[PDB]
């Protein structure tokens, strides 16, 4: 009684939203490097038995409407449900390709009372995105309710750039998934993240050119509302 | 290294 059931016929959707190319219009930058994120949540979440879907280059209108219509599928037979988005944002905000979508729309559609099928399992969603434009400079060493079973892993912590590397992927999202392939078997979720946190803290490093941008740090942050342990085994 |  103190672990969700995981154990229904099916573990859940892993719906993977992947935002590259952004409207001219918009002057958003293409977001090198987020195919390899992509390519290593597919595959991550793969091997621990998700239906996964990519989608790449959603503008606002098809975020809204996939998640929508993800959210009115019958997730009956699912032990839980994963979203992970890869973009810009700032606070409490996705972009897709065209402009914004606020992120309490998307969470909205899956809460308790909108999305019967997913009552009382875990919700799960994984942000890469920017939560504002601080940089962190480091320092040298009955009912239930309707927002409960929702968990955020967000890669920053509020109000912070996120940082991702043209070359690896994002720091955030290498490091989960480098996690959840080490320790998936062995640890609950929440322990899972919390070596996440450390190896985004004391492993990466920005090197910049420009000095407003160098030898910044990130620590991601993780908001639980979950009410019991989480083993993907 | 770029940010989001």
């Amino acid at each position: 009684d103190n672990s969700y059931k995981m154990d229904y016929p099916e573990m859940g959707l892993c719906i993977i939203i992947n935002n590259k190319n952004f409207h001219k219009s918009t002057g958003m930058t293409s977001r090198s490097g987020t195919d390899v994120d992509a390519a290593n949540l597919r595959e991550t979440f793969r091997n621990l038995k998700y239906e996964v879907r990519n989608k790449n280059d959603l503008t606002r209108e098809e975020i809204v409407e996939l998640m929508r219509d993800v959210s009115k599928e019958d997730h009956s037979k699912r032990s839980s449900f994963v979203c992970v988005l890869l973009s810009h944002g700032e606070a409490g905000i996705i972009f897709g390709t065209n402009g914004p979508v606020d992120l309490k729309k998307i969470t909205n559609f899956f809460r308790g009372d909108r999305c019967r099928s997913l009552t009382g399992k875990p919700k799960l969603f994984i942000i890469q995105a920017c939560r504002g434009t601080e940089l962190d400079c480091g320092i040298e060493t009955h009912k239930i309710p309707v927002e409960a079973d929702f968990l955020y892993a967000c890669s920053t912590a509020p109000g912070y750039y996120s940082w991702r590397n043209s070359k690896d992927g994002s720091w955030f999202i290498q490091s989960l998934c480098a996690m959840l392939k080490q320790y998936a078997d062995k640890l609950e979720f929440m322990h899972i993240l919390t070596r996440v946190n450390r190896k985004v803290a004391t492993e990466f490093e920005s090197f910049s050119f420009d000095a407003t941008f160098h030898a910044k740090k990130q620590i991601p942050c993780i908001h639980s509302m979950l009410t019991k342990e989480l083993y993907f085994y | 290294d770029e940010v989001d």
